[PDB]
RNA sequence: AGGUAGUUGGUGGGGUAACGGCCCACCAAGCCGAAGAUCGGUACGGGCCGUGAGAGCGGGAGCCCGGAGAUGGACACUGAGACA
RNA sequence: UCUGGCACGGCUUUUCCGGAGUGUAAAAAGCUCCGGGAAUAAGGGCUGGGCAAGGCCGGUGGCAGCCGCCGCGGUAAUACCGGCGGCCCGAGUGGUGGCCACUAUUAUUGGGCCUAAAGCGGCCGUAGCCGGGCCCGUAAGUCCCUGGCGAAAUCCCACGGCUCAACCGUGGGGCUCGCUGGGGAUACUGCGGGCCUUGGGACCGGGAGAGGCCGGGGGUACCCCCGGGGUAGGGGUGAAAUCCUAUAAUCCCGGGGGGACCGCCAGUGGCGAAGGCGCCCGGCUGGAACGGGUCCGACGGUGAGCGCGGAAGGCCAGGGGAGCGAACCGGAUUAGAUACCCGGGUAGUCCUGGCUGUAAAGGAUGCGGGCUAGGUGUCGGGCGAGCUUCGAGCUCGCCCGGUGCCGUAGGGAAGCCGUUAA
RNA sequence: GAGCCCGGGCUCCGUGAGGGGGGAGAAGUCGUAACAAGGUAACCGUAGGGGAACCUACGGCUCGAUCACCUCCU
RNA sequence: UGGAGGUGAUUUAAAUGC
């Protein structure tokens, strides 16, 4: 579980972050 | 009874003579007395240990309970023997140990650092001098112009 | 450190009591406790007592009858008027009986009931019942 | 020291911690805003009229199935769209498309669609400014337009 | 979370029914703030009111009491009194 | 059909009609008096459990619907629809919405926080709150009394008025109640002054330890490289393969070089605030225990803000790199394997300086003081003895500080906790 | 000395292609992750990698595993 | 009689069910 979580709330945040950096 | 201040441990048990009025198997006049304690100041010894002498030597415990009443004011003792004849510091001895040892740490550190204990005492030290200058500042053996530095500690030593 | 020495006297006196010794002792001892344990023999609650006063400290050995269930101290000390004394009177007592809701006042100290009969108040010090 | 500080001049840390902590009640927080009062639209209201733009019907919820009757109406000063269930068995006809249909909330405010209904936080009363529960009964009045 | 430039104060003066940075000339650099200022939201305020064993919580409706307004916004006369 | 109902017999007669004044200072309100005069407006909800306060028949068949929740309808439904019966309340009764209560689910009264939500990873001290004893001054808080005052209304109580009450009148009380003036008390609290050692701090001497840093120094084993000796493998697995070895591996002997680390010791052990800490020797240095309170004389606690220390991983710059090893490259396994298993392998792991600041950073248990059966083991310090190798070396008991386990009273939901408190 | 206007800046209301997630529907598919040692104990912070559940490294923790082997404790 | 460690560990036993 909170791996899980932690790495999709990682990848959310990177792939969103990196939509928002461009 | 304990304070387990930087630390978990209970403090020692030492206790006083529950004597409220002094022994007279003991015998010593006022005069006697005062010329005890003046030859030890002379020496280079500080009170506590003046007082620790003249205990285990002419078998004195605590100075008030013999001496006083001689000007029933206060209590007479050791330092208070002392300040009538200008033998006194001006720093309270408490205050003075205290930032005499200080001074040592740091230079200790000065060639040594990588040291967090030793680093994590003179944290541990200062900031009970802090508290013992706050209020003697108030009661009033060290003006209210003064504060506390690493440089102001260097100067009072020296 | 301690603070409410009284407190720390009466919260012994009563888990003494609790248990079931037959005497106490209080290591640090006072007017507050001295007056307040006064006060409650005068109503009668306890037996006799003896303080020794050590250059240390005073010590009061107390005598237990049996008679306490619970005399506590009060957390701020609340001032109290005398008309907001049966407020008071219905929360903390256990009934009209007891009447040792022990105040301070300008008269000197007394239960609740030796304050009611005079007729003066103020801040709350402790209670007993 | 469970918790509070006790002292005569302290009080304020007291007045100032409930307070702190009063904010963990939705419910408190959410009026003391006005959240009720803003999203869940009516603008607060007892009630509101609107033109019914269509008659739809949904599924039911999840040991359930049955056809809820159910309308889409437009508040009119509101100007939001509300998807509504009806009450009442034959109902969905005495409501002709493009009638006025006053509409409330039904069962608790908080969102709470009743059991069965996933959506409808609202109710219907009215056809023509006469109700559905008086044309279930088929004296009292029938409808008109 | 820092704000403040008639801004805080001083001297002298104007204007006003009258005190007052109200206004103004000169001089000073204060004044306010974590005991929460400033800014933002919301809101007439009080007597009361609802509820609750109490403590409390919510509320400003008739009515009474005080203030504000009169299509939005500014402006004077006339009168003891209005910016009506 | 005995809760009640119906026939029938008798009684009285709310509305409704008509009259008298009223009132109007004109009506209406048509009240109020009198004549006439009828048993003549009752409903809404619910009835499965909750709530029970109230159960059958007929239809219908997880449909249509009911529904505030928990559920109920899938072919004998008391829960749906209709009827029939019954319960509630009654000119009301019910639906939606809002507020308060219930909700000690906002904790003052009157909540928690080991494992249910929830202790900050640990410390420091600023602002704050909170403070040992003993004497004297003031009387600021505080209590007492008087006095100025907080409009009327509403509320509560009495009496009186209207047929009754609502409502009003009179008299008594309370009221946000946040203000003020004067007198009085001095326990408590504040403040001021004085005085004292129980808390704190401080000193001297004995003492243990993986506390820190620095310098020094030895050995193990792994690897590597060189010489010799020695041949047909070895490596690896459940089987295997890839891979090691034929200019010779593994193996053995001798020689050399490198980096990491310090089994047993080692303990239910010690030290540290915490992260954490372990070859030996010396220098520097932090803390700590105890005996004696020998000195200071309340100097205290806690601590928002604030400041500081903080495993591993990661990052930065420089230096280093045996073994190990994310990623990665092969083999196997397997239905497939992005794996478990095996053979290589980079970052990293080490050193120096800096950054970063996270955790099941646990004892899931903030800190300080006081109080509340005990037992036992253990570590260190003290003490009275016996033993002695004459050293507290081996033991008994009381005491002090720490570190475990068991358990009385009590607490807990229970597990458990229980003088190292939960 | 108002309203009024003009140029720019800042903010807010009505409304919009497109885009994110939630509580779901549970008859398609992939796998077996956890819950039994779940068939490689599990979790945990950090880092990389994989379609997914997840795997691995390093450090921690037991809320940890089942005998066995060794060590202590009323 | 009941509790805590240190390390052997065992692959011969295969995904899913409204």
């Amino acid at each position: 579980m909170r791996w899980k979580w932690i790495k999709k709330r990682i990848r959310r945040l990177k792939r969103q972050r990196k939509k928002e950096r461009g | 009874m304990a304070r387990m201040h930087a630390r978990k441990r209970g403090k020692s048990g030492s206790k006083r003579p529950p004597r409220t009025a002094p022994p007279i198997w003991v015998e010593y006049t006022v005069e006697e007395i005062e010329n005890l304690v003046v030859k030890l100041r002379k020496e280079g010894y500080s009170t506590a240990m003046i007082g620790t002498i003249l205990r285990d030597q002419y078998g004195i415990p605590s100075v008030k309970l013999f001496k006083d009443p001689d000007n029933p004011n206060r209590n007479l003792t050791i330092t208070r023997i002392l300040e009538k004849h200008g033998l006194a510091p001006e720093i309270p001895e408490d205050l003075m140990f205290l930032i005499r040892r200080a001074v040592n740490l740091r230079k200790h550190l000065e060639q040594h650092p990588k040291d967090l204990h030793s680093m994590r005492g003179l944290q541990l030290i200062e900031s009970k001098i802090r508290r013992l200058v706050k209020y003697y500042k108030r009661k009033g053996k060290l003006p209210k112009n003064w504060r506390y530095d690493p440089e102001t500690a260097k100067l009072l030593v020296r | 450190t301690l603070l409410d020495p009284l407190a720390n006297a009466l919260s012994h006196i009563t888990n003494s009591e609790r248990v079931g010794k037959r005497e106490v002792y209080i290591k640090p001892a006072s007017k507050l406790i001295g007056e307040v344990l006064r006060v409650m023999q005068k109503y009668g609650y306890i037996g006799e007592f003896e303080f020794i006063d050590d250059g240390r400290a005073g010590v009061y050995r107390v005598q237990l009858l049996g008679r306490i269930n619970k005399a506590g101290a009060i957390k701020p000390r609340f001032p109290v008027k005398v008309s907001e004394f049966e407020k008071w009177e219905k929360r903390f007592l256990p009934a009209f009986e007891f009447g040792i809701l022990i105040v301070s006042t300008s008269q000197g100290v007394m239960s609740h009931k030796e304050a009611i009969e005079k007729g003066i108040g103020g801040r709350l010090i402790a209670y007993v019942y | 020291g469970k918790k509070a500080p006790n002292g005569e001049f302290a009080g304020r840390k007291l007045k100032l911690k409930r307070k702190k902590f009063r904010w963990s009640d939705i419910r408190y927080k959410r009026r003391v805003l006005r959240l009720k009062e803003k999203s869940d639209p009516l603008e607060g209201a007892p009630q509101a009229r609107g033109i019914v733009l269509e008659k739809i019907a949904v599924e039911a919820k999840q040991p359930n199935s049955g056809m809820r009757k159910a309308v889409r109406v437009q508040l009119i000063k509101n100007g939001k769209v509300v998807t509504a269930f009806c009450p009442g068995d034959g109902a969905i006809k005495f409501i002709d498309e493009h009638d006025e249909v006053i509409i409330e909330g039904i069962g608790g405010p908080k969102g709470g669609s009743m059991g069965d209904i996933p959506g409808i936080r609202y109710k219907v009363v009215k056809v023509n400014r006469v109700s559905l529960k008086e044309l279930v009964k088929g004296r009292k009045e029938k409808p008109r337009r």
